């Protein structure tokens, strides 16, 4: 449906990839010394 | 006293088990490893030279563990139990010797450590080996410990004996559709490889072999394997006449449409469909291009040089699948034990060792080079002493392996997981319960119907009394009391012997084979097809029992299929038993008096040719008796004892032959969860969670299989005077009812033991974490939240601690973890004190607190706490016999049934368990109990045997009790006579794990996971519980709305979200942030998981944009 | 660190008893955190060289049987000496050598420069030279002054013999101590006078152990 | 017996300094205990 | 461990009747029961303990810190 808000079949290919909030990406506890366990997606997009 | 031929058979097994211990399986294979294979592994690679300086070499010669050529055993080692406290690893070092090359005309050598092997307790090389009852004390360790379990990083674990499918043999699977795949998966050292072979369509049968590309017609390959006449192929793979004429004829047919005369075409047509040569050494692209692969793909089974052997092999493998295509059945099922071979700890180590070693070289060729790049003067300087630099890839790599249990094997390109398991000491039985446990594996998915149930071929060679619920990927089994697991023997000698006895080599065998006799197979390979099957066998078996080819290398006839297999493969299940030759048995009763007199023992019979290990297949080809009362001149073997059928744990069940099976299976499952004496070192040892009982007692009735495993010197249980009567109402369904003024008299009182280890470890800041403490406010007493500690700032001995107290005070440095610099004027000081607290439902005590230091030199503190649980309401008790239950009301004393001698039955059980469980073996155990105690002899009863019931009564009646247990009782709550009798005598109740005071668990509002925010899982963490997708439906069916919304919403995650009516999306406080507003937004509430889905969605590109409407005005 | 929004209290107790895990102050009663949310479960020139330094570091590390501790202790020292570019052009061993050395020196353990070289064909001078140079290009404290009283421990380990050596230990220790006191200890290579003390106390304990066996 | 604690094997009472060593004095054996307190302690029997 | 000092049911003093038992069996080679019955345990609640109950405490006392 073309309601003129979603701009028609353009968006469906990635252009601006939104980064999910850190609350979706909880930084794992420091767990004993400054080495602080990652979480995997943040590693992914931080590679992107 | 003439020794009684019927009974005295029994005196075999202990001498058998006295000489050859209960667990050889982990012991002997580990010995055969540390002695033989280690010598062989380097004998495989003794030479490493990288490519440069053509004059260099490093030659391995000798391998030893713990002998540097000083003393007989090691000149120095660490006591194992002491090693169990420090969290160390119990190890003996590896020693090697290398003739090598350094300088001019030199070729020096030495004795060198390459690292440390973690030797196994009570092995050849352990300190414990042959130490007597006193040296045992000086080493501060149990005499009765089964042993055979490694110990690393302070825990022990085990190599769990791991069952494996038959490898390098033939298997044939039929099926609907398909056309009956055959497989032989065959591996020797280099390259495990599978070859599957199957029809594609309509009699047209191909090799699917992932080595090659795909689907070669069997007639082609069969040509290229050297049989070219093609119209004698029918005589070979098909048969003489039969119906196999047309059935096979189709593949022979269209072999014609393509090629012929393999010397070019078929040999080539193979090499046309091969994969690439991987570049170099492609030069042999030829007509003999693939002749390598024909000779060697997976068939390192046969391989060799001329083509006839392999040819007729693949032929006789093709025969069986077309036989299956003629009719189903007539196919080997992957199920029964005969086709399953198990592999002990020795080999499972070796396959890991020679890997880590092969790596050790593969990198050592590298570290030998960075010397040799740069011609620095004349370079020799041995290059050796870098090996220590380069070591512990063999040690630490091996430790980490055996502790974690993930075996990485790139050499076979196959990585197993979950091999070891922590040896579980809840009791003495479990200590050997992780021993004698066979881990089943492979066999694809969980539900698959083929490899699951328990087959009758399993008699006596695997425990029939338990195959519990522990599935996961694969089913778990147990060995018997008597299993001698076949080791490897040898190959060539038995071969050329088989020629000596009159077979004829496959070459001279012409055409018709399947006609003549049966055939003969060696490890699944055809050799001679000897004339006269019978005399051949009987001759041969007569040799196996006397002068040559001993233990395994068994032999058996097969009728349906024509062949006689001879298998020497190791890692295979066996069992002893007695020969009845011609008319009757070979014992003749004189050897038994010649035995327990003390000079005969066992392995002496085998030389005498009396008893011999059998093989699954072989006993199939035998005829076996049970009791000597049955011998027929037609017979062959008689079992030495029937009750050896039940496994180790199963021995605890008295009279297992009076129950049904499920009560034994539940028993053999739970009994290892009882509580008991553990081992004599019980108090000196500190283990993570260790139960134990106050006043244990022998089980009144002993099954003879107890005395073998010494369960009576470490009894787990109480021996409790019980009465079967329905009482109060609290009894009812499985629920026991105990007795005060009885439990208070020290029934079943448990001691529990735990520990919390805290390793004080220094930081790269040159900074130490400190144990100081003891604040002591307001003149002379330590504050309560602390208190209870001591001057040392560490927990002290014997003082009640509960909840907020501190039983070890551990302060850590704050700035230490930061990056130190060459600047400190004064302070390393500031500390963050993070004491660990004892959070528990009940006060407890600190008894033994250890200070030590591990190998890397860092402070290590291990304290152990004990609390003695009174058998409080809601505790699991079990009846040795398959019962289970939990105490109901605890009656005081005066109540409960009493009687003539006023004894007040301690546990008062329930009748209704018996009929629908249908277990009468217990209700015999009772009578045996009341019987025994009155005479004073522990009265035996045992599987398929024991004290007969009918002569019991005559022990009672004369002593004044009913010929059954049933005896009057005066109900104590009234004092009249119980209008029906009651039946009681001492049974043996062993209090279990699953104390309630552990398990009772509750929460108001506890922690939340940062991620989801729902209640966090389990006890420990905190609490909170689970409404599953399955359960939630329930409250739907009732139609309870406000409850459900009160549950999955308010009670769990109650959360506010600010959504913008226009372009619905979530926003914080005021703003929408997609359209700056702080105006059109409306607050409302919503499950936090639901928001978390609106983001984890909306991150991914999608947006459920929320519409809205007001609630009111329709 | 926060304050009670009512009593203005400066001190908090967490309450772990009833599995609420409250956080409340003695003078207020008002909570602060309920619901204690608590968690669970490339290519660069310099960083690559740091990884290599880790590898050559670990390698020589356990070879001398040094703490897993002290290595990552000294790895930082390497990272520091990289900043002044002292480590650029000198033979890598001589750098990782002393960088690993001063650490176990400061911890006051038994490891020794003469002992430290024989991992290589090199001279216990080149290493010593580079060492004493990175003492200039950095600025380092006094602490690493070793005595034989430390080395006699590990030297005693390979002496074979039996429990008596521990006795010999105390026999040697107070010996060497007085030897330091008697004033003929100074300005000498410590490992030698240590071995001398061991020969003495050993002979004092009446055993036969040859000089070769000692200097090994 | 009297003072702070004991070895395992040596069984000789050892009073330890602050931040000194985990060695015992007499033997070369390493691990040790903390000997039982002299302070009164109350149990109930039941 | 050590012989309990009463029954778990009947409540008769026991722990004494252990040492005199085991002494009575060692010396004077004699059966199990007839020892007990003349030692004064006519009930069976009473009797099992002296008859049952391995005595471990010695097999523990092998290992002790003091030595
Ligand atoms: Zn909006
Ligand atoms: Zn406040
Ligand atoms: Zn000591
Ligand atoms: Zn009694």
């Amino acid at each position: 449906d073309a309601t003129v808000p979603s701009g028609r079949p353009e968006t469906y290919i990635w252009r601006y990839l939104p980064a999910p909030p850190v609350c979706i990406r909880p930084s794992v506890m420091m767990q004993d010394s400054p080495a602080s366990n990652e979480d995997d997606l943040t590693v992914k997009l931080t590679e992107i | 006293d003439e020794i009684n031929t019927a009974q005295d058979k029994w005196h075999l097994l202990p001498a058998f088990l006295k000489v050859k211990g209960l667990v050889k399986q982990h012991l002997d294979s580990f010995n055969y490893f540390v002695d033989t294979d280690l010598k062989k592994i380097i004998k495989a690679n003794q030479l490493i030279l990288s490519d440069v300086d053509p004059e260099f070499y490093l030659k391995y010669v000798d391998i030893r563990v713990g002998k540097k050529s000083s003393s007989s055993t090691k000149d120095y080692l660490t006591p194992p139990h002491e090693c169990r406290l420090r969290d160390m690893t119990y190890s003996a070092p590896i020693y090697v010797d290398i003739e090598y090359t350094r300088g001019r005309n030199i070729i020096m050598h030495k004795d060198v450590e390459i690292g440390r092997m973690p030797i196994m307790l009570r092995s050849n090389k352990c300190i414990l080996y042959d130490a007597d009852e006193s040296k045992m004390a000086k080493l501060n360790e149990c005499p009765l410990d089964p042993g055979g379990y490694f110990i690393v990083n302070g825990t022990e674990k085990v190599i769990l004996v791991q069952e494996q499918l038959s490898k390098n043999r033939i298997i044939v699977e039929a099926d609907e559709k398909k056309g009956i795949v055959q497989a032989s998966v065959t591996s020797s050292t280099h390259e495990r490889k599978s070859k599957t072979y199957v029809i594609t369509k309509n009699g047209k049968i191909y090799l699917k072999h992932n080595s090659i590309a795909e689907e070669i017609p069997i007639a082609i390959v069969l040509k290229a394997c050297g049989i070219l006449s093609d119209l004698e192929i029918m005589q070979l793979v098909c048969g003489n006449d039969s119906s196999y004429q047309d059935i096979f004829a189709v593949n022979l047919e269209e072999s014609s449409k393509l090629d012929i005369y393999t010397q070019q075409q078929a040999l080539e047509y193979i090499g046309a469909k091969v994969k690439t040569m991987r570049r170099q050494k492609l030069t042999i692209l030829q007509e003999g291009i693939e002749a390598i692969a024909t000779t060697v793909i997976a068939h390192l089974t046969v391989e060799a040089l001329d083509f006839r052997e392999k040819a007729l092999y693949i032929a006789m493998m093709t025969r069986r699948v077309v036989m299956a295509m003629y009719n189903p059945k007539m196919i080997d099922d992957r199920d029964y034990v005969g086709n399953k071979r198990l592999e002990l700890a020795g080999q499972l180590i070796s396959l890991l060792f020679e890997d880590l070693f092969k790596k050790f070289n593969n990198d050592f060729k590298l570290s030998i080079d960075k010397v040799l790049k740069k011609p620095n003067r004349a370079m020799e300087y041995d290059a050796l002493l870098s090996i220590n630099v380069h070591s512990n890839n063999i040690t630490s790599g091996l430790n980490r392996a055996i502790s974690t249990g993930n075996w990485s094997l790139k050499r076979f390109k196959m990585e197993r997981a979950g091999v070891t398991h922590v040896l579980s000491r809840l009791s003495y039985i479990s200590a050997l319960g992780m021993m004698t446990r066979i881990s089943s594996q492979f066999e694809k998915s969980r539900k698959v119907s083929g490899p699951r149930a328990l087959q009758p071929s399993q008699f006596g060679m695997l425990c029939t009394a338990d195959t519990p619920e522990g599935e996961a990927c694969g089913l778990v089994k147990n060995l018997a009391l008597m299993t001698h697991i076949t080791t490897d023997d040898e190959e060539e000698p038995i071969k050329k012997l088989c020629y000596v006895l009159g077979v004829e080599d496959i070459t001279l065998i012409d055409s018709a084979s399947l006609h003549l006799n049966y055939g003969v197979y060696l490890n699944g390979t055809l050799i001679g097809s000897i004339r006269f099957p019978t005399k051949f066998v009987t001759q041969f078996r007569h040799l196996r029992r006397t002068g040559k080819v001993s233990e395994f290398i068994s032999i058996y006839s097969n009728s349906h299929q024509m062949a006689v297999h001879i298998a020497t493969d190791g890692g295979r299940i066996c069992r002893p038993l007695i020969i009845v030759s011609d008319g009757q048995s070979r014992v003749k009763d004189i050897h038994l008096r010649k035995l327990l007199d003390g000079e005969l023992d066992f392995d002496d019979f085998l030389k005498l040719g009396l008893v011999e290990y059998l093989d699954v297949n072989e006993e199939n080809d035998s005829y076996i008796a049970l009791y000597e009362k049955d011998i027929v001149p037609s017979m062959t073997h008689l079992e030495i004892e029937p009750f050896t059928i039940l496994g180790a744990v199963a021995g605890l069940i008295p009279y297992p032959h009076h129950n049904q099976s499920p009560r034994n299976t539940y028993q053999c499952a739970m009994g290892k969860q009882a509580i008991g004496a553990i081992a004599y070192n019980q108090f000196k040892r500190i283990d993570t969670l260790l139960y134990l009982m106050t006043y244990p007692q022998q089980p009144m009735v002993k099954t003879k299989t107890i005395e073998l495993i010494d369960y009576d010197k470490l009894p787990a249980g109480q021996n409790a005077t019980v009465a079967v009567m329905s009482y109060s109402g609290y009894d009812i369904e499985d629920a026991l009812v105990l007795n005060k003024s009885s439990i208070d008299r020290g029934f079943g009182r448990c001691e529990t033991r735990r520990k919390t280890t805290t390793v004080l470890k220094r930081y790269a800041n040159h900074t130490q974490d400190i144990i100081g403490g003891m604040r002591v406010d307001e003149n002379g007493d330590p504050i309560w939240q602390h208190q209870s500690l001591g001057p040392d700032g560490l927990g002290e001995v014997g003082m009640k601690v509960q909840s907020g107290q501190i039983y070890i005070n551990k302060s850590v440095p704050t700035n230490s973890a930061d990056a130190p610099n060459p600047n400190n004027v004064n302070v390393q000081t500031q500390y963050r004190e993070a004491p660990v607290i004892y959070r528990g439902p009940e006060p407890s005590h600190i008894d033994q607190v250890m200070m030590s230091v591990s190998d890397n030199d860092q402070a290590l503190i291990k304290v152990l706490l004990r609390q003695n649980r009174r058998p409080e309401l809601g505790d699991k008790f079990s009846s040795r016999h398959g019962q289970k239950g939990v105490c109901g009301i605890i009656v005081k004393q005066e109540d409960m049934p009493f009687n003539d001698q006023g004894i007040v039955p301690d546990i008062i059980m329930n009748p209704h368990g018996f009929p629908s469980r249908m277990t009468v073996g217990k209700m015999i155990e009772l009578i045996s109990g009341k019987a025994g105690v009155l005479n004073g002899t522990l009265e035996y009863g045992t599987c398929f045997g024991g004290s007969k019931l009918e002569d019991m009564s005559k022990i009672l009646v004369d002593q004044g009790f009913n010929y059954s247990g049933k005896d009057m009782l005066y109900s104590g709550i009234t004092g009249e006579c119980l209008q029906a009798y009651i039946f009681f005598g001492p049974i043996y109740y062993q209090k279990l794990k699953h104390m309630v005071l552990d398990k009772m668990h509750a929460r108001a509002r506890g922690p939340r996971a940062v991620l989801t925010r729902q209640p966090t899982e389990g006890r420990s963490r905190d609490g909170g519980l689970r409404l599953g997708e399955m359960e939630r439906d329930c409250v739907i069916a009732y139609g309870a709305s406000q409850l459900l919304l009160e549950r999955l919403m308010i009670s769990s995650d109650a959360f506010e979200v600010d959504v913008c009516d226009k372009c619905g999306l979530m926003g914080y406080s005021g703003w929408c942030t997609t359209c700056k507003s702080a105006e059109n937004i409306i607050k409302m509430t919503i499950p936090y998981a639901a928001k978390l889905l609106f983001q984890e969605l909306l991150s991914m590109n999608i947006a459920p944009r929320l519409r809205l409407e007001d609630i009111f005005q329709q | 660190m926060p304050v009670c929004k009512n009593c203005h209290g400066t001190e908090f107790e967490r309450d772990l008893s009833n599995a609420n895990n409250d956080l409340v102050c003695k003078a207020c009663g008002v909570v602060s955190e309920d619901n204690p949310i608590v968690s669970e479960v490339a290519l660069e020139s310099r960083e690559a060289t740091l990884n290599n330094a880790r590898r050559k570091l670990r390698a020589v590390s356990y070879a001398l049987h040094i703490p897993e501790y002290i290595t990552d202790a000294a790895f930082q020292w390497y990272k520091l000496a990289l900043a002044n570019n002292f480590v650029q052009g000198r033979r890598s061993q001589n750098v990782i050598a002393s960088c690993l050395y001063v650490a176990c020196r400061k911890e006051k353990t038994h490891h020794m420069l003469i002992d430290f070289s024989s991992r290589l064909q090199v001279s216990v001078y080149s290493i010593g030279a580079t060492f004493l140079k990175m003492v200039k290009k950095l600025h380092i404290t006094e602490l690493p002054l070793a005595d034989p009283s430390l080395f006699i421990q590990h030297f005693a380990e390979k002496l074979d013999l039996a429990d008596k050596k521990i006795k010999v230990v105390k026999d040697a220790v107070k010996l060497a101590q007085r030897m330091s006191k008697d004033w003929m200890f100074e300005g000498r290579r410590p490992a030698g006078i240590a071995g001398a003390c061991i020969l003495l106390a050993c002979r004092m304990n009446n055993l036969r152990r040859t000089h070769t066996e000692i200097v090994a | 017996a009297t003072l702070k604690y004991i070895c395992a094997e040596c069984s000789s009472k050892l009073s330890l300094s602050r931040t000194d060593a985990v060695r015992c004095k007499d033997c070369g054996h390493r691990i040790l205990l903390k000997a039982r307190t002299k302070r009164l302690v109350q149990f109930e029997a039941r | 461990m050590i012989v309990p000092v009463r029954c778990f049911s009947c409540g008769k003093v026991v722990g004494d009747k252990w040492e005199s038992y085991l002494n009575l069996l060692q010396e004077d080679e004699l059966d199990e029961g007839t020892a007990l019955s003349r030692l004064g345990l006519k009930r069976y609640c009473c009797r099992r303990m002296i008859l049952t109950h391995v005595d471990l405490i010695e097999k523990f006392l092998r290992y002790n810190p003091l030595e």
